[PDB]
RNA sequence: AGGAUAGUGGCCUACCAUGGUUUCAACGGGUAACGGGGAAUAAGGGUUCGAUUCCGGAGAGGGAGCCUGAGAAACGGCUACCACAUCCAAGGAAGGCAGCAGGCGCGCAAAUUACCCAAUCCUAAUUCAGGGAGGUAGUGACAAUAAAUAACGAUACAGGGCCCAUUCGGGUCUUGUAAUUGGAAUGAGUACAAUGUAAAUACCUUAACGAGGAACAAUUGGAGGGCAAGUCUGGUGCCAGCAGCCGCGGUAAUUCCAGCUCCAAUAGCGUAUAUUAAAGUUGUUGCAGUUAAAAAGCUCGUAGUUGAACUUUGGGCCCGGUUGGCC
RNA sequence: GGACUUUUACUUUGAAAAAAUUAGAGUGUUCAAAGCAGGCGUAUUGCUCGAAUAUAUUAGCAUGGAAUAAUAGAAUAGGACG
């Protein structure tokens, strides 16, 4: 068979130039804590339509619906 | 968007599928080579259409013309290497004289069946690709293989094969596994 | 000139038919093997070879 | 077409790019540089596709920012610096340095060349004019400006720089009868001499070189680079020195290196 | 000699004496006046959906005598009315009036075949379902 | 001359002149026209296609106008109208999928409402963010690449072995043979596991398993001719029907429908449409013009085409590149 | 400087004429369509080939040529050499 193999000055050195995954394949890093691709772009769609802190509105939308 | 990709029609037909003095005798080649189907012929011919037709226009020229020099001798290498024109016979119009049964000798299943170890060229063309000849060191699974000139001397079988040994494969894995079922009870 | 026609002629031969099934005979090779004995059939175990090689002759 | 292109698909780099197909759809193109596009190699090229250090973009990006990487005694850590013609790259890592200089195909060679005279930097003169102030300026191959360059300097001339500062310190005049370095079209890459040139009014001066191994061929004076004078060049050269030698060498060569 | 001249520079004679003499050629004749889109019963589309209206008893010309059962088509596309022939044995009871019938050449650039009189057009599905393999009886035709 | 333009430019303006193109096909019309590199065929020369994976252009429903920005008259920017079309709480308000998908209409006809930027490139303030670009997967008989559907046995001897092939009951070390009988050889499949990958899935490697009818069965079209293959049997009755052409079809039909046999190709094979070769049936290569289609009624006659011959040759001489059995 | 160039058509060679595509080298991707890769060493912390060549006209540019086919100089010599 016909591979690659690496081996770095150092395990850190070793994280800090290797994808990933190949990190991941080894246990030397984790699956990240993430969401898939069409829910991330819809809520950076969502994030589209709002500016600034928005809690003043926030409380100001909620404040409609109560009367 | 996508880059463009070259591909290539490797045969082609004669100005008329039926005639019989041309239907027969590749009927008497096919089967003499215990050939697969007339499609793989259609290759070789298509092949041998190439180089004979660019054996005129190589040389149209004068013996002088390094065009000529370049083309005819990476011509000859080629030949030479893959052995259907032998090591002798080194001239453009012996190039011109090359016939088809010479490129269906050089077929790994006319090869094999050649020397043995198939006892059948119809049971040499499926035994290649039942994974039971070696050629280098990776399984081949083609009979018709236009050997370049040296791995005549490795023919053999794989060595995943149980012909090539360390297996007892399918037919008596099977066998002796109902003959532990059926030597007694 | 005339041009009466009937239509409900139609496939008056299949319906008269005696039909008869499919006579079920062991099945033969097919690609390699098959060129193989279709080749030794008609240049090994030769029918008929009288004055030349009839190849579907009558059975007589 | 709405302004200037900025993508640009695959296959349509120049030949001497020799990128595989396979690889995409899009190429690595250089951006605006003191070199024209068509004739240029990124600093990604070097690393993954020439010197063979790489695989992947993201990878030079980084060593590049690592500030490792040196074009002509600056970082610059554009992906794709234009790097042009016979510049000079320092590579801190490895301590290894190469000049952008082209064999008879015409494509990139990687020529390992000394500190001691990857120093400095050669070029040749595109016009030399009187800018505000009365101050005299070069242009130069990488449109270099040069304040108070010699009286004598004129267009289409060698110049030899410090690659530190911006000054002239010896020039060799454009004159019949010496080295040169095609840089343009099939003749790229052919190192032959001077015969004489065609003044050719209207434009296009032309120039008969006549190669080390007698081979004549004419060119435009665009064309060329002046690397000296004749047997004594300026620059360290490649392997082969500018020869074209026939198709038939080629085969016996490599009959010589690997085939014995 | 030869009524063609024969001059360096006689190219423009050539070249449009040639061009106009190629009209009377047919095949180049119909692709540039656009026959097939201009006026046919398809513009050069290898397949056509036709409706079937009824059928018809057409008499074979001379010297047969047949009946060839054939069927008047209206296409979807065009509204043209024009007559399909159902080549095999039978096969109109495989088909019933108000189904799609596809419809493409006969094989014979127009030019209505032999016996069967003014129709260049041959069956090949029927509702969705090929006729060779109703013929064949592999599947039966469907009910809508 | 001036204006305006980033600037040249009746581009526009004022005045002036009456000019400019054209049978060397202008202008006008059509073009089922985006151009090209290129695609098929292709002895050669061509012919045809070229919407499209690359370049250039144009458009983003039909127009017009414009902001910002260097670069946009942008449209996954805007304004207004036109046409469609949406919600509405009827007051208002919101749109331009020929971007990826996906859905309808439409046709003869066109793939999943998936994953990831891993690879290629790209942007930003820029390693780090992102990219339905792209790539991966999915569908996929569009096309191309190589090619599973069995080989050893013997089964009567239905054949040169031989003792001059006796006297073929004798291994006739090879050729064929009654769905008989056993031993090897196999994937296709299955899937640990590993390889696989952005993760995968498929691919591979690989355990165990996994074929006797190895039913884990190959079809496609044909057998008067072109054109290879039936006067073989039955039904058939100029009907049904076949037949690309001739034609055949009436109880002998070798052509139809059946069967069996045998063909050709073969995991691809038929059909239609268009197209090129064949087609020297368009012609430069390379037609014919008396009668098969055609020499104009004749003559003139411009544009067009073709156009008499003849001007430093020879004589030598020197220099200087080749071939070979005289290296 | 080019105080000076009858004009050409033509033709030789070169230049540039994109890339891809084609032809076509090499190239055990098992072969092949391909693709432009690799081969080798105590393999221990390494030696080292590639990535071809051609074809890509018409028009434009230099080029040697002066046959071919044009075109033209001096006749009311307002001619030429100075």
């Amino acid at each position: 068979s016909v591979g690659f193999g690496l081996v770095y000055n150092s395990v850190a050195e070793a994280k800090k130039f290797e994808p990933t995954y190949r990190l991941v394949r080894y246990g030397l890093a984790e699956k990240v804590e993430k969401a898939s691709r069409q829910q991330r772009k819809q809520k950076k769609n969502r994030d589209k339509k709002i500016f600034g802190t928005g809690k003043r509105l926030a409380k100001k939308v909620a404040r409609r619906n109560a009367d | 968007p996508r880059a463009p990709r070259t591909y290539s029609k490797t045969y082609s037909t004669p100005k008329r599928p039926y005639e019989s003095s041309r239907l027969d005798a590749e009927l008497k080649l096919a089967g003499e080579f215990g050939l697969k189907n007339k499609k793989e012929i259609y290759r070789i011919s298509f092949q041998l259409s190439k180089i004979r037709r660019a054996a005129r226009d190589l040389l149209t020229r004068d013996e002088k013309d390094p065009k000529r020099l370049f083309e005819g001798n990476a011509l000859i290498r080629r030949l030479v290497r893959v052995g259907v024109l032998s090591e002798d016979k080194k001239k453009l119009d012996y190039v011109l004289a090359l016939k088809v049964e010479d490129f269906l000798e050089r077929r790994l299943q006319t090869q094999v069946y050649k020397l043995g170890l198939a006892k059948s060229v119809h049971h040499a063309r499926v035994l290649i690709t039942q994974r039971h000849i070696a050629v280098g060191k990776q399984i081949v699974n083609i009979p018709s293989f236009m050997v370049r000139l040296d791995s005549e001397k490795h023919i053999d079988f794989a060595p995943t094969s149980p012909f090539g040994g360390a297996r007892p494969g399918r037919v008596a894995r099977r066998n002796a596994a109902r003959k532990a079922e059926a030597s007694g009870e | 000139a005339k041009v009466h026609g009937s239509l409900a002629r139609a496939g008056k031969v299949k319906s008269q038919t005696p039909k008869v099934e499919k006579t079920e005979k062991p099945k033969k090779p097919k690609g390699r093997a098959y060129k193989r004995l279709l080749y030794t059939r008609r240049f090994v175990n030769v029918t008929l070879v009288n004055g030349k090689r009839r190849m579907n002759p009558g059975p007589s | 077409a709405r302004g200037p292109k900025k993508h640009l698909k695959r296959l349509a780099a120049p030949h001497h790019w020799l990128l595989d197909k396979l690889s995409g759809c899009y190429a690595p193109r250089p951006s605006a540089g003191p070199h024209k596009l068509r004739e240029s190699l990124p600093l990604i090229v070097f690393l993954r596709n020439r010197l063979k250090y790489a695989l992947n973009g993201r990878e030079v990006k980084a060593i590049l920012m690592q500030r490792h990487v040196k074009v002509d005694g600056k970082v610059r850590t554009d992906t794709t610096y234009p790097a042009g013609f016979m510049d000079v790259i320092t590579l801190d890592a490895t301590n290894e340095n190469f000049r952008l200089v082209y064999d008879v195909k015409g494509r990139f060679a990687v020529h390992r060349i000394t500190d001691e005279e990857a120093s400095y930097k050669l070029g040749k003169v595109k016009k030399v004019q009187l800018g505000k102030k009365g101050v005299p300026y070069v242009v130069t191959h990488d449109g270099r400006t040069i304040r108070y360059p010699d009286p004598n300097i004129k267009v289409n001339d060698t110049v030899k720089i410090d690659l530190a500062s911006g000054k002239i310190t010896d020039f060799i005049k454009f004159d019949a009868g010496k080295l040169v370095y095609v840089t343009g079209g099939r003749n790229l890459g052919r190192i032959g001499t001077i015969v004489h040139k065609e003044r050719h009014d209207g434009g296009f001066d032309l120039v008969h070189i006549k190669d080390s191994l007698d081979n004549t061929f004419v060119t435009r004076l665009n064309n060329v680079f002046v690397i000296g004078e004749q047997g004594k060049p300026y620059i360290s050269l490649p392997k082969g020195k500018g020869i074209k030698l026939s198709i038939a060498e080629e085969r016996d060569r490599r009959r010589a290196q690997q085939g014995l | 000699g030869k009524g063609k001249p024969r001059g360096l520079n006689s190219a423009r004679k050539l070249r449009v004496h040639r061009r106009n003499n190629r009209w009377a050629e047919n095949n180049y004749k119909k692709r540039l006046l656009g026959t097939a889109f201009k006026s046919s019963p398809f513009g050069g589309s290898s397949h056509a959906k036709g409706i079937v209206l009824e059928k018809l008893g057409i008499e074979s010309k001379q010297p047969n005598s047949a009946i060839r059962k054939c069927v008047r088509v209206q296409l979807i596309k065009n509204g043209k009315k024009v007559t399909a022939f159902v080549p095999n044995d039978g096969c109109l009871n495989f088909v019933d009036e108000n189904d799609e019938v596809l419809l493409a050449g006969f094989g014979r650039k127009g030019k209505a075949k032999g016996d069967i009189p003014g129709v260049r057009f041959k069956v090949v599905k029927v509702s969705g379902v090929s006729l060779l393999a109703l013929w064949k009886e592999k599947k039966e035709k469907p009910r809508s």
